[PDB]
């Protein structure tokens, strides 16, 4: 059978680059934002084979009437954030919870936190200084998932692949549950 | 355990085309509302 994997959250925060990373184990080397980009791979759980097909959706709100139009028959959201994005991580409450949950109800999904290799990053701890703000820590994006009401909450890196696979295969467990 | 991924295929592309000025590669549920 298939599993279907839909993937959203704002503009920047990575989630095509998450998604190539993952199913390529390569890093896109150009920036170019998602309109809607459907991708599938094949995974084996237990003996047992499933195509993983993986919707890519744009986080511009230009494409709100649009977007939501792949989301029939979701068994599994990934809701995107990168750790260092505060206004990223606000529109997961304000917008792509109340989203999903709104044509979803019954779907499970999943908090995901991105680009965590940039936490330790002078020079982009100095932009999110420059206006007064800081990371999202583990620590709070953990309330937010118990809260709102996610399956669990995982982070990883694209660029890195730190905790990558992990929340695919989170994903593909919350699915099958 | 849940193996690597296999098999990767790049299904729907979907972008606008300037030159003809309308999206191309369109899932076809957002087709019957843009075309
Ligand atoms: N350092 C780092 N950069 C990342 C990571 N993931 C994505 N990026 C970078 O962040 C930018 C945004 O990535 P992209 O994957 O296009 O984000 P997106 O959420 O698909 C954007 P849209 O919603 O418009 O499709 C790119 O410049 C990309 O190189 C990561 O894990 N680490
Ligand atoms: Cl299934
Ligand atoms: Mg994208």
């Amino acid at each position: 059978q298939t599993i279907k994997c839909v993937v959203v959250g704002d503009g920047a925060v990575g989630k095509t680059c998450l998604l190539i990373s993952y199913t390529t184990n390569k890093f896109p080397s150009e920036y170019v934002p998602t309109v809607f980009d459907n991708y599938a791979v094949t995974v084996m759980i237990g003996g047992e084979p499933y195509t993983l097909g993986l919707f890519d959706t744009a986080g511009q709100e230009d494409y709100d009437r649009l977007r939501p139009l792949s989301y029939p028959q979701t068994d599994v959201f990934l809701v995107c954030f990168s750790v260092v994005s505060p206004s990223s991580f606000e529109n997961v409450k304000e917008k792509w919870v109340p989203e999903i949950t709104h044509h979803c109800p019954k779907t499970p999904f999943l908090l995901v936190g991105t680009q965590i290799d940039l936490r330790d990053d002078p020079s982009t701890i100095e932009k999110l200084a420059k206006n007064k703000q800081k990371p999202i820590t583990p620590e709070t994006a953990e309330k937010l998932a118990r809260d709102l009401k996610a399956v669990k909450y995982v982070e990883c890196s694209a660029l890195t692949q730190k905790g990558l696979k992990n929340v695919f295969d989170e994903a593909i467990l919350a699915a099958l549950e | 355990e849940i193996s690597a991924p296999q098999n990767f295929q790049h299904r729907v592309h979907t972008s606008f085309d300037p030159k003809e000025g309308k999206f191309v590669g369109l899932p076809p549920q957002w087709q019957n509302i843009l075309d």
